[PDB]
């Protein structure tokens, strides 16, 4: 019972009951905090690197590339130090010092953008370093790689069903690649055979996935959200398994991580109070009113400033 | 130079 | 397996083993970080509050009092929203606007001190408010509390027991109140009956168990290793357990924390640091060769500044 | 005033 590396440490994460939120205790949180890395992504993190050693496009001497300096970012930090393969990360100079730091104290060779640039300056960077030797850098990507869904599929998922003795009857999830709720999803429903119902959370500001549903012109716009609403329709997102997709502003999402600390003990990210306030909002409808819904928070505070 | 790109 | 609140998801932290540390994988670490609030201190937290209610010193319409605001300020605040009770805590102005805003954003009403003052500044203050009413405040102190120990005695030690399936040799944790390697300690040598090797860890720079076992004069002094090294000898460090005292300075706990992310994947605190430097000076003992090592990693990098 | 007394 003791492991190898901290790659394989990921999940188990706790099921929790809400109290001021809700009725009668029907909406019960995942805490995705309590990870190596501290943030749903340690999970995809892991086996994304695991499955391009299983396949063999990960060796001992190629080196990994990609752009995200978010919880993804930390995932294959961590992973990497773990398991002996040195990271590059492309992220603009715009960035905080301290992720630069967390990044830089993980043994990351960050590689500074640009601040004319963004995620272009970053997106099209890594790929000119996978370019210059294609057989030496290898980037993963989180928004298209099976292996992203396929670990929810594998502990996420099983882990609520078996945690809820079979009786959970709706999940909730913000969406950056889709990786969670499409995995989650599949599990419970195929490999278990429950017709639950799944619901996409996203940014009211950004509502690229509803606007799709409806035939609706796809516009993207700025929040503060950070991990959801990346603006697009991402190919780990199985549009098909979703069931319902609700909405939910900056402030609401903000302040309903500050209730989940103050009232709940319960250390959210922003991400995490997106969830639950539109969890919040489908269990206070009598349609659901005897339904357990299993809400999932994928970072914890600390790593944030919702605390203006 | 998309923001909320980096999850 | 759903918890009515955040403090009853206490504990079930993993055992991950090192691979630049030690010899032939001896050196085996406990990951504390993985709890609600984020450190070890939230077992505590839990079960000092569970107690008081339990014997009935603590009520609705009691108010709870201390002026840690370290790890265990954070226990208990957590503990105090999941539960429904108001805390106040004690701290002198001197400290940071990062905690001043993580301890009210989990609802705590912070009592500003004196930057003249300190600790004591701090700790006489509490006293006071829990001598303006003291059938109103209630004060916990975890540096006597037997709730402090208890809990580590009867969940930290036997996770360990168990996950090592009865095979660990070696159990090595800094001192800030002595509880876990005491609660710990009392576990494995008493409700196990297996004879291992409890060693605490203090700075070289403040190293008054050693003092005091030597029959020395006690000198406290200052240091950067956050969490132990209180400068005196807790009511909760059951000194009679504790078969060995290793010393470790502030520099080299310092580097073993920047080691365990770069080379382990593992976010490690300074605290942590100084445990692991010391299990890996006893780890290349060929005394200690066939000897399989526990250390606790107390907290997670990221509440910290060991990031120069 | 003991600082590392902060636990
Ligand atoms: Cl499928
Ligand atoms: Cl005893």
């Amino acid at each position: 019972a003791i492991y190898a590396d901290n790659s394989y440490s990921i999940g188990n994460t706790p099921l929790v009951r809400l109290k001021h939120f809700g009725h009668n205790g029907n909406v019960v949180v995942k805490i995705e905090g309590r990870n190596p890395s501290y943030s749903v992504k340690c999970r995809i993190g892991a086996n994304m690197v695991w499955q391009a050693e299983k396949d063999g496009t990960l060796t001992k001497g190629k080196e990994i590339v990609d752009a995200t300096s978010g919880n993804t970012g930390i995932a294959l930090a961590y992973v990497a130090a773990a398991r002996g393969y040195k990271l590059t990360l492309t992220m603009p100079e715009t960035m905080s010092l301290e992720r630069k730091r967390l990044l830089c104290g993980l043994g990351v060779n960050l590689v500074l953008t640009e601040g004319a640039k963004g995620m272009k300056g970053a997106i099209a960077k890594a790929e000119e370093i996978v370019a210059s030797d294609p057989s030496r850098y290898v980037m993963l990507k989180q928004f298209e790689n099976p292996a992203n869904p396929q670990i929810h599929r594998e502990t996420t998922g099983p882990e609520i069903w078996k945690d809820t003795d079979g009786k959970v009857d709706v999940v909730v999830a913000g969406v950056g690649t889709g990786g969670s709720i499409t995995g989650i999803s599949r599990a419970i429903k195929l490999d278990f055979g429950k017709q639950i119902t799944s619901v996409a959370v996203e940014p009211v500001e950004s509502p690229v996935i509803s606007q799709t549903l409806a035939g609706e012109e796809v516009k993207p716009g700025p929040h503060k959200i950070q991990g959801i609403g990346a603006g697009f329709i991402p190919k780990n997102l199985d549009l098909s398994i979703i069931d319902r997709v609700e909405t939910v502003d900056s402030d609401t999402a903000l302040a309903t991580a500050r209730r989940l600390m103050a009232e709940e003990g319960i250390l959210a990210g922003i991400s995490s109070g997106a969830a639950v306030a539109a969890a919040d909002r489908l269990a206070k409808l009598p349609e659901f009113a005897d339904k357990l819904i299993v809400v999932i928070l994928p970072s914890a505070s600390e790593r944030y400033l919702s605390t203006a | 130079d998309g923001m909320n790109l980096n999850i």
